[PDB]
């Protein structure tokens, strides 16, 4: 930003850009580096009522796998899931 | 300090030539900051 | 044998002879129910109520514990009227308790800190003051430090079937009552250091291993004692090589789990 | 074989992509044949591994893909996530998605740069680096570690971001697309830069699929497929981006799609900026995330749970799965193994580069020597993860 | 009208998808013949190619073929076909349809440990 | 400062272990640390170029560089911060403007 | 097809471990004991598999735990006793095996704390 | 039952033929390998290094061990013959610093605890 | 949704052909690359002056870790070993035996700087903020010993940068 | 207390110290043993007692969330002071 | 999808797809394929006999409703306490239908599974891997070797009873002019915590008595 007028131009030509507007450095519009204490959000498990931990059990709700054919132990083709679709081309900027 | 140039230059410290019987008037460390000011020198804090 | 009676444990039938327990039907297919005041090689007492289970098709949780089995029954022992027993029950032991955990013994190695884990509730709703006991000088090997007291009545019925002493018991009232002689009378026999292990909170930590070192950084090594003629089964605990610590090791032939003062 | 070479990288020139000893066998200026050695820097990681709780190993993932940090971090942590049966609260997927952004940033800057300081392109290092420097900051100010930050975990994140931070992001996504530009103004429309990466190294797009290939090599000869689009774990289902995609297959269009991948990342951090949510950081399951220091040391549950989960670490449940995420570099995710304690039975993990190196044999077929610069650059191999 | 480019590196154009398929398809069944009719990738695997074929016909242009084809590209549904192709006649050789060569010992698959 | 970003190893000046020591790569570091002409000061880098840092414990990672080599000034922290890194190349400035080879040699 | 070899299996010359460990070292199989402080029995279910113990001097500088035994810190894991003694067979450590102790189930009764005639009344609870 | 899977050979007969082809590979090695690596041992000395670790293995019966001992063999020659190997490497086999190591039974009550 | 990167068609037309013949023949393209690297020369050089100055930090930085005290004095770590069970690279040892009043405190603590991995974790566990890592980094040495920190040298660290510590830490502890 | 060994050795706060034969002690030469002055147990009984009404008090170390867990500290018994398990600080109910 | 944001949304239509396409796979190969379960985080596991690797791989690589074009894995997994001590895992992927699929074997030290070469050029290097951390043998690759650890590493390193710190650590000697290996020797010794906890975890994967 120091740059003189006659200098601020020139690089701006050279590059052909505003370059002034959009700085390499940071000078002021940084945060400063003091804020006030944050006061953080709580979970929403935080509660004094019906809130028994057996209800919101993370992991004792799994199991193990489930087995489908064990050697121990007219219908139509499947596949293993729906067929992936087609891209739609950008519409922002299908072109580069 | 001069607040008018970029983050990071805003800040420089000038060590004495002397301290703790060494004659720092050349070999300057950059352990020689005292606690107090390094909170502040590296920027980790506004305040002085 | 005919002496048997089919038990349901999630409906999975297992036969077992009439007078055991809850606890123990539900042992046989591999579910050790949660406890604080059983154990096998103590009198029954059923206070502490983490035990407490679920009846099919019946309004009210029997203690496991305490409760003989009749014929035909099934025991629930996931279903959520259970879980919920259970994180009320480990609501409360954790209420009055201290947080001494950092600087407790058994911090790594404790009955508290597991059951809460896998079977209490993950939070605290408690806004009040807090309890506190002052200590007990009742020998030099039994650091005690009451306020981690949670009133399992091991430590009494112990002394007074084990050891055969009858210096241990509680004094007081409701959430006032205390454990302790009532005097300053050192608990001293033989048998005395195995109050250390039946404690499952530090209310009762070795003294000379006090402050050594946490239980997860030893590394166990089975051996036997030589300090007299029974030979007890016993654990080298050490560390670094460093022998920390002794403690008895299982043997129903020999000491069942308990070792001589001086062996400890 | 006319007379086998023994190129090694040993001698590391300013590149910082690891240790690289290349077994060649030509006819006179043409390459014939390649063997990477790639032993160099296997330091075992997937053994020490199975001796750590699943919180102590997470940061051997931040030093596999040393250019990518926090991307790895995601991918473990989605893993312990899946076997654990549980969600990050909505407001840590956002995060995790904000810096993931970021690091893409920061892995294609180190690509591409160094992609052209191997060529000899030696100025657009620099003032990319100078961005990098930027972004270390953002890593530094919300967990105080220039690289190795560590800040997501299983369970969301560590701490929230601090104040004014969202408000200086936003000030270096502003002005970077003004460097890119600058970026492509001395490397695309550049003819010297063409004659080197057209017609080289060109991958018919069976072959990919075939030798295993992900991310930019697969979209770098036309196959539609980025696994932030059909398999998305966040929040890239809510946001807008178009993957870009080349048809030459050659690395002119690889180096096209990495740079049009960096914009992509900006118009992605522009939209998590605006709808950053409020709420927690972590799962607000104590059982498997430690509290904060506040309730530990005031509540007695919330005490345990703060002396378990630091000295045995959580239980996970018995199973194993295999999670990946597109990463930087390609496909990357670990095929943990957890047999119901709180130590990982096993853990592989699959490098992007492991793949893209084999398969550089076929690419390097009839190709002059000077041309394996390209061609090695191209696929964005750091042997962080090659060898573990 | 025919397509310049087919999108992927190594993929090149196919001249007339409609013949091309129509030979492949009705190729396949011939090769599934020696199979044994009871065998379950016979029974899977006919079924999949007649309703491919049937649509070839049915549609006269290519654009609107793919889309209800669902396999992607038309020139990728002939590259598909010709593994699909070459995997019919291996099958003829390993015989899979057998019953199971040998069973796991008593606790293999069991996890965890 | 002087200090060049590129030089031939043959002709180099000081030798900055970056990151682990494999020890299939552990040959390799030391044939090109007898290929530097004198004086050769090796500078550690880092805590896996220390003393095997996160990977003290890895079957195949040499505990230390110091073993291959002899380090001249030690960096601590993974990674050291690139300013932490650059403090150790001026201390190694000085370490070297104490040196007093000729007053020593002038004494013999 | 498939050849009919019919000799005592043993790969102790493909694992590579030198045969000073081998011949030497006396591994040992048991059901680890129960930790007496916890009433917890999770942990007595697999059979691990362990070796005998090598000195552990001190380091000078330090006072550290040096050692020099590499197999000190070794411990596997087998689901039955048969599992783990091939395992040794299979390598050449002369193993010992030591018998499952199964708690022996006590019949445990609440109703005789209260005796008219027995011993084991309690006097307190 | 033992039936088994081979990996090369059916029995000992035709795997102890490899064995043969093999030592000879190492035996026509030797010499390339002293001056390929510019090592300090006589070519005498080596060939009677790889009987040592040859005679070793005199005792095995398994044909699958065998073939699995000679898959690792070729590997072990085919890095040599390559200079994949370093000088180091080529070493390792012979243990020259490594100081005389005691073995009788009065030697070792006397340095330390290891039996 | 995706998009192509190049598959530009280059219109045959005569200007359009003579541009892309002008090109060749005059460097245009490449002159113009002359361009930018010219503007960064008249830029401004984002060098900051070391060690007069200093690389921004934040109060979360990690540096060197030390060993804090009460505002009394007292050692504030009670030897409760969840910083060594929980560091990663397993670089601290501790030990511990009950004071002469009868209170836990340590008697042997060591970190090697060498096996640290400076993850933070040991200033996460630690129930009482005993252990934490120090803004500072300019801490290399001449020799593998010095970087062995035992006890009286974390303390020692402790209290010559106490004064800093609990600035940074007064100014962050709200977000854990 | 900095007291010293007649060898003219510091002895820390934990009174390890190289006696007169170990050779161990030969690395200060050069060099010095660094041993801080701060002498914990010293400094806490310096600190005073404090007196209190009730029979129970809490004890946090000052600062909350800076300071160390919350304990209660029983103080019945007027034959000995009650003692913080963590800070070490003492109370003591007053007249009785 | 439910609203507990401490729980994963269970996605249930995938998981059906997986079962619906399990006996897909087992009806059209039995003669090798032993067990197929799939895992309630929607990730389907096939169950083969080891000689099936390339029946079942090269299907799957080419059938009309498979596609499974890229190799995504290839790993093996030692387990000591089985007769078949390791365990082959191989994981697919089919951009065409979007899904992945684990594939699974057994073996041990003596009994080589046919190289998968064939069937994908990735697995190239894996099955090198593979051999060269755990020791199991590839037949026919096209050139097996190690490709991690050290040049004449007497050992398999990822086995389960192979030291964590190794059998031999390298240093310099000045005596010899040479890199040089020693038995090791460490200046402090792995401490070995132990964290089981000893209270049954999980009452749903519970291995019932013997
Ligand atoms: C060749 C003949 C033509 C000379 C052209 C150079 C010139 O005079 O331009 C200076 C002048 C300063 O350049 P700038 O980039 O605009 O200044 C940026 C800030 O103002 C920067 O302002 P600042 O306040 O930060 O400057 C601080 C500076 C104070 O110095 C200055 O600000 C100006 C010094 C420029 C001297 C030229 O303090 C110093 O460090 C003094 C260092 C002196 C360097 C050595 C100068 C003599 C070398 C040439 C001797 C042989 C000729 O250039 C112009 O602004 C336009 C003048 C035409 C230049 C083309
Ligand atoms: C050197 C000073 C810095 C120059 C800054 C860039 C500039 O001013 O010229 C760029 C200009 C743009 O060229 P371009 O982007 O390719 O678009 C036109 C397509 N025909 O490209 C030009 O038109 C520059 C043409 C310069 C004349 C050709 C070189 C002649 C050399 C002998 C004199
Ligand atoms: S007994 Fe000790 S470890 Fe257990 S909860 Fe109480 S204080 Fe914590
Ligand atoms: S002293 Fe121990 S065993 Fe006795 S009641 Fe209290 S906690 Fe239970
Ligand atoms: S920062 Fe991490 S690795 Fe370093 S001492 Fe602390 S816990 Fe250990
Ligand atoms: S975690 Fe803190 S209080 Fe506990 S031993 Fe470590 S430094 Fe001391
Ligand atoms: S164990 Fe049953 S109530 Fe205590
Ligand atoms: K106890
Ligand atoms: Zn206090």
């Amino acid at each position: 930003a120091s740059a003189t007028r006659f200098i601020q131009w020139l690089r701006n030509w050279a590059s052909g850009r505003d370059l002034q507007a959009k700085l390499q450095l940071r000078y002021q519009e940084i945060s400063k580096r003091t804020q006030p204490p944050p006061k953080l959000p709580v979970g929403p498990s935080h509660k004094l009522s019906n809130n028994y931990y057996c209800t919101r059990d993370g992991r004792r709700e799994a199991m193990p796998p489930s087995i489908v054919m064990s050697s121990q132990k007219e219908k139509k083709a499947v596949s293993p899931a729906p067929p992936i679709k087609r891209w739609e081309l950008s519409q922002d900027e299908p072109y580069l | 300090e001069d607040n008018k140039q970029f983050f990071g230059r805003h800040r420089w410290v000038i060590y004495t030539t002397e301290m703790n019987g060494k004659n720092t008037f050349w070999d300057v460390d950059g352990s020689m900051v005292p606690p107090e000011w390094h909170r502040w020198l590296h920027c980790m804090t506004d305040d002085p | 044998a005919s002496n048997l009676i089919e038990v349901f444990v999630d409906g999975q039938s297992v036969m077992v002879e009439p007078g055991t327990t809850v606890l123990q039907a539900c042992e046989k297919v591999g579910m050790q129910i949660p406890r604080f005041c059983y154990h096998e090689r103590l009198s029954v007492a059923g206070n502490c109520r983490m035990c407490l289970v679920e009846i099919e098709k019946a309004p009210k949780v029997v203690a496991a514990c305490a409760m003989p089995v009749m014929k035909g029954w099934n025991i629930l022992t996931n279903s959520e009227k259970t879980k919920k027993a259970r994180e009320g029950v480990m609501e409360f032991l954790l209420a009055n308790h201290p947080l001494d955990c950092p600087i407790c013994d058994q911090g790594g190695e404790c009955d508290l800190q597991d059951q809460s884990m896998m079977f209490g509730s993950d939070r605290s709703r408690f806004l009040e003051g807090k309890r506190a006991v002052e200590d007990k000088n009742i020998g030099p090997l039994v650091k005690t430090i009451m306020t981690r007291c949670i009133q399992c009545t091991r430590c009494i019925r112990f002394a007074s079937e084990i050891a055969g002493v009858d210096d241990l018991g509680t004094t007081g009232r409701g959430n006032d009552m205390q454990v302790g002689t009532y005097i300053e009378k050192m608990f001293m026999s033989e048998l005395s250091g195995n109050i250390i292990d039946i404690c499952p909170v530090g209310a009762l930590t070795s003294k000379p291993y006090a402050f050594t070192a946490r239980p997860w950084e030893t590394r166990k090594t089975e051996s036997i004692d030589v300090m007299d003629a029974v030979g007890s089964n016993i654990v080298v605990s050490t560390r670094t090589g460093e022998v920390m610590r002794i403690l008895p090791r299982m043997h129903e032939d020999i000491n069942e789990e308990w070792i001589s003062d001086k062996t400890r | 074989l006319v007379s086998n070479l023994t190129l090694n990288f040993g001698p590391q020139h300013p590149a910082a992509h690891g240790v690289l000893r290349l077994v060649m066998e030509l006819s006179g200026e043409m390459v014939r044949k390649c063997d990477p050695h790639i032993g160099l820097l296997h330091r075992g990681t997937e053994k020490l591994i199975e001796y750590k709780t699943y919180l102590q190993a997470l940061p051997y993932f931040d030093r596999l893909d040393y250019v990518s940090m926090m991307c790895n971090e995601q991918a473990y942590s989605l893993a312990v996530e899946k076997l654990l049966n549980i969600r990050p609260p909505p407001r840590a997927q956002w995060i995790r998605v904000l810096f993931g952004e970021i690091t893409r940033l920061l892995n294609h800057i180190m690509a591409v740069t160094t992609h052209a300081l191997d060529i000899g392109a030696m100025t657009p290092f620099f003032w990319m680096f100078e961005e990098r420097e930027k972004m270390f900051e953002f890593y530094e100010r919300v967990s105080g570690a220039r690289m190795h930050a560590a800040y997501v975990r299983p369970g969301g994140v560590h701490q929230d971001l601090p104040l004014g931070l969202m408000d200086d992001i936003y000030e270096f996504s502003k002005n970077f697309s003004l460097r890119i530009d600058e970026l492509e103004e001395m490397l695309t429309n550049n003819r010297i830069w063409r004659n080197r990466t057209v017609d080289i190294g060109i991958v018919t797009a069976e072959d990919a699929l075939n030798y295993g290939f992900s991310g930019v090599m697969l979209r770098g000869s036309g196959i539609q497929w980025d696994l932030r689009k059909t398999q998305p774990y966040d929040v890239y289902d809510q946001v807008e981006f178009d993957v870009p995609i080349g048809s030459r297959g050659d690395c002119y269009d690889r180096y096209l799609c990495r740079v049009e991948e960096m914009r992509q990342s900006i118009r992605i951090i522009s939209q998590c900026l605006n709808k950053m949510p409020p709420g927690e950081i972590k799962v607000d399951d104590a059982k498997v995330s430690p509290p904060k220091r506040a309730e530990m040391k005031t509540s007695m549950e919330s005490l345990i749970h703060h002396f378990k989960l630091y000295t045995e670490g959580y239980q996970v449940p018995p199973g194993a799965t295999y999670t990946a995420i597109e990463a930087p570099k390609g496909e990357f995710g670990v095929y943990l193994v957890s047999d119901g304690s709180s130590r990982p039975y096993r853990c592989k993990i699959k490098a992007p580069g492991f793949a893209h190196l084999a398969g550089l044999d076929k690419m390097s077929k009839g190709h002059m020597l000077a041309d394996v610069v390209a061609i090695i650059g191209t696929q964005d191999i750091v042997f962080g993860e090659v060898d573990r | 009208l025919l397509k310049k480019t087919t999108g992927l590196v190594g993929l090149a154009v196919c001249e007339t998808p409609h013949e091309r398929l129509k030979i492949l398809y009705t190729k396949i069944l011939d090769v599934l013949g020696h199979i044994p009719k009871n065998a379950a990738y016979r029974k899977y695997t006919e079924q999949i190619t007649n309703e491919k074929l049937s649509m070839v016909k049915a549609e006269p242009d290519v654009k609107k073929l793919e889309e209800r084809l669902q396999g992607g590209q038309i020139e990728e549904v002939i590259l598909q076909a010709e593994n699909e192709l070459s995997l019919a006649r291996k099958m003829i050789q390993w015989k899979p349809w057998e019953p199971l060569v040998e069973e796991p010992p008593a606790s293999q698959w069991k996890w965890p440990i | 400062f002087g200090v060049v970003f590129r030089a031939s190893p043959r002709q180099s000046d000081v030798m900055i272990v970056a990151g682990t020591l494999t020890n299939k790569m552990a040959p390799a570091l030391r044939k090109v640390y007898d290929q530097m002409p004198e004086p050769r000061y090796v500078v550690s880098m880092g805590s896996c170029a220390n003393g095997g840092g996160y990977y003290h414990y890895s079957y195949s990672v040499v505990r230390g560089c110091d073993r291959i080599v002899p380090v001249d000034i030690y960096v601590p922290g993974c990674p050291p911060t690139a300013e932490a890194l650059l403090y150790g190349i001026l201390q190694l400035q000085k370490k070297i403007k104490r040196e007093k080879r000729l007053r020593i040699w002038y004494r013999r | 097809q498939l050849i009919t070899v019919d000799e005592k299996l043993d790969i102790t010359t493909i694992t590579g471990v030198p045969e000073e460990h081998i011949k030497t070292r006396k591994a040992r199989i048991f059901v680890p004991a129960r930790n007496n402080m916890q009433s917890g029995v999770n942990n007595t279910k697999k059979w691990k598999m362990e070796f005998d113990t090598r000195e552990r001097w001190e380091n000078p500088l330090m006072g550290w735990a040096s050692t020099a035994d590499p197999l000190s810190n070794l411990v596997l894991t087998f689901s039955t006793k048969e599992d783990a003694v091939a395992f040794a067979e299979k390598n050449g450590w002369s193993y010992d095996v030591e018998e499952r102790k199964v708690p022996k189930p006590k019949s445990k009764s609440y109703g005789a704390n209260f005796s008219w005639n027995k011993r084991t009344r309690v006097s307190t609870k | 039952s033992t039936s088994v899977k081979p990996i090369f050979s059916r029995d000992m007969n035709e795997a102890k033929r490899r064995v043969r082809e093999l030592y000879r590979a190492w035996y026509r090695e030797v010499p390339n390998t002293v001056h390929l690596f510019q090592l300090d041992i006589s070519v005498k000395q080596g060939r009677d290094k790889v009987r040592e670790m040859f005679k070793k293995n005199a005792h095995i019966t398994d044909p699958r061990v065998v073939d699995l001992l000679v898959i690792k063999g070729k590997m072990e020659l085919e890095e040599t013959i390559k200079v994949w190997k370093q000088r180091t490497h080529v070493m390792r086999f012979f243990h020259e610093t490594e100081a005389p190591r005691p073995k009788d039974f009065l030697s070792k009550f006397y340095v330390g605890h290891d039996p | 949704t995706y998009k192509y990167v190049n598959l530009r068609e280059p219109s045959m037309d005569m200007k359009s052909v003579t541009d892309r013949a002008a090109q060749t023949l005059l460097w245009t393209e490449l002159i113009r690359g002359l361009g930018m690297t010219l503007s960064y020369l008249f830029r401004e050089p984002a060098t900051i002056n070391y060690p007069f100055e200093k690389g921004p930090l934040s109060p979360r930085f990690r540096g060197e870790h030390a060993l804090r005290r009460y505002p009394s004095g007292e050692e504030r770590c009670i030897a409760c070993k969840l910083c060594e069970a929980v560091c990663p690279a397993q670089a601290i040892t501790i030990e511990a035996e009950p004071r002469a009043d009868g209170s836990r405190r340590t008697t042997r603590y060591d970190i090697d700087m060498t096996k640290c991995i400076y993850c933070g974790f040991c200033q996460e566990a630690c129930p009482v903020d005993a252990i934490v890592e120090g803004p500072n980094f300019e801490f290399s040495t001449e020799t593998h010993e010095e970087l062995l920190y035992n006890k009286e040298k974390l303390l020692n660290n402790g209290d010559k940068w106490e004064a800093e510590i609990a600035a940074n830490i007064q100014a962050d502890y709200l977000y854990r | 207390g900095v007291r010293t060994s007649p060898t003219g050795e510091k002895v820390t706060h934990t009174g390890q110290v190289y006696d007169d034969g170990d050779y161990r002690k030969v690395r200060f030469v050069g060099r010095q043993k660094e041993v801080n002055e701060n002498f914990a147990i010293d400094l806490i009984a310096e600190q005073p007692v404090s007196q209190v009404g009730s029979r129970v008090i809490s004890c946090d170390g000052g600062g909350g969330a800076l300071g160390h867990p919350r304990v209660y500290i029983n103080l019945d018994k007027e034959t000995k002071t009650g003692t913080c398990g963590y800070c070490g600080l003492q109370f003591r109910q007053q007249h009785h | 999808a439910d609203t507990r944001p401490t729980v994963r949304p269970r996605n249930d239509v995938a998981h059906k797809q997986l079962s619906a396409f399990g006996e897909y796979v087992a009806e059209i190969l039995p003669k090798y394929v032993q067990q197929v379960q799939v895992s309630c985080f929607n990730e389907l596991e096939i169950c083969i006999h080891p000689d099936g690797v390339i029946p079942v791989l090269t299907f799957l690589r080419d059938h009309s409703n498979a596609q499974f074009k890229s190799l995504a894995d290839l790993t093996a997994v030692d387990i000591p306490t089985r007769q078949n001590r390791f365990e082959i895992v191989y994981n697919l992927l089919s951009l065409r239908f979007n899904s992945r699929i684990r594939v699974k074997t057994y073996t041990d030290e003596l009994t080589p599974i046919e190289s998968s070469v064939p069937v994908y050029k990735a697995a190239n290097w894996y099955e090198r891997e593979i051999w060269d951390m755990f020791g199991v043998f590839f037949a026919n690759h096209p050139d097996l070797r190690r490709i991690l650890t050290d040049y004449g590493f007497e050992g398999h390193p990822f086995r389960k009873d192979f030291p964590l710190s190794g059998y031999v650590e390298l240093r310099y000697d000045d005596e010899v002019k040479r890199v040089v290996a020693e038995p090791v020797e460490l200046a402090q010794e792995f401490r070995k915590f132990d964290l089981n906890s000893p209270w049954e975890a999980f009452p749903a994967y519970r291995q019932p008595p013997e």
